[PDB]
């Protein structure tokens, strides 16, 4: 029942590999359809060209404003900013997809991907996702960040889409 | 206030009981005579958030004074949150979030993250930028009833 979404992720350009993640819409369904409809276009805007413009290597890798490119952005596919549907899943490990929001129920289209254990996030963050496959490309991708989150190269969804 | 201990040593210092009966004071002597204003301005120097809050409600009294007071500070509030929008997603390691307007005036951050923005580098000066807004309060409490 749960979808699985794709990142082929580049750096300045060139290919490093893809993302997979399963998103689990059996338990936060809104959120889940809102990553899923941004990774595949078919609301006419979303992730594909946008980048990870706040990396920090023992922590996440942030993205998904693919109106404004540093994070002061984002748009879901509800015409509005979205609510937090639950805080059930927990931040338990590298890999779990969370969104990123501005404060209380102000989910748009930005996220983040764990690179440790974030167990304090729980609550503040709904998790809505895990990678699948290419935890590597995750984990490589936490080089080209820093302290504060200045990437060092331009790290960019070049494609993405449904599996 | 922030303040240094005999050796060398970073220490946040309660406000001491003596400045505040001063203040109390000069409030219900001069009323809201134009003098209070220094006044206040003397005795706050170093104050975090914490610190102003415990000067103002000490005020015994002067209800409708206080409450002009309080709006001004809302007000001032609001525009801090107008002016300083917040960046998306979660707050890095050895970072803190950035204040809010409630944060500045005390009432939704603690002590050690007022003393945190305080003493960072660059500095967040929230005890500054609030005694600003409570100076703007007392200016229009003193343009009333003198």
């Amino acid at each position: 029942v749960n979808p699985t979404v794709f990142f082929d992720i580049a750096v300045d350009g060139e290919p490093l590999g893809r993302v997979s993640f399963e998103l689990f819409a059996d338990k936060v369904p809104k959120t889940a359809e809102n990553f899923r409809a941004l990774s595949t276009g078919e609301k006419g805007f979303g992730y594909k060209g946008s980048c990870f413009h706040r990396i920090i290597p023992g922590f996440m890798c942030q993205g998904g404003d693919f109106t404004h490119h540093n994070g002061t952005g984002g748009k879901s596919i509800y015409g509005e900013k979205f609510e937090d549907e639950n805080f059930i899943l927990k931040h338990t490990g590298p890999g779990i997809l969370s969104m990123a929001n501005a404060g209380p129920n102000t989910n748009g289209s930005q996220f983040f991907i764990c690179t440790a254990k974030t167990e304090w996030l729980d609550g503040k963050h709904v998790v809505f996702g895990k990678v699948k496959e290419g935890m590597n490309i995750v984990e490589a991708m936490k080089r080209f960040g820093s302290r504060n989150g200045k990437t060092s190269k331009k790290i960019t969804i070049a494609d993405c889409g449904q599996l | 206030p922030i303040v240094q201990n005999l050796q060398g040593q970073m220490v946040h210092q309660a406000i001491s009981p003596r400045t505040l009966n001063a203040w109390v004071k000069v409030v219900e002597e001069k009323a809201f005579s134009p003098e209070v204003i220094p006044m206040f301005s003397a005795l706050s120097e170093g104050a975090t958030p914490q610190d102003l809050n415990t000067m103002l409600n000490t005020v015994g009294g002067h209800q409708a004074a206080m409450q002009m007071l309080k709006e001004t500070i809302n007000e001032e509030a609001a525009e801090w949150d107008r002016l300083h929008p917040v960046h998306a997603g979660p707050i890095a390691p050895g970072q803190m979030r950035e204040p809010r307007g409630s944060d500045i005036a005390g009432t939704t951050s603690t002590l050690q993250e007022q003393i945190g923005w305080m003493t960072h580098n660059p500095p967040i000066p929230v005890g500054e930028i609030y005694k600003r807004w409570i100076i703007l309060g007392l200016n229009k409490i003193v343009r009333m009833y003198s």
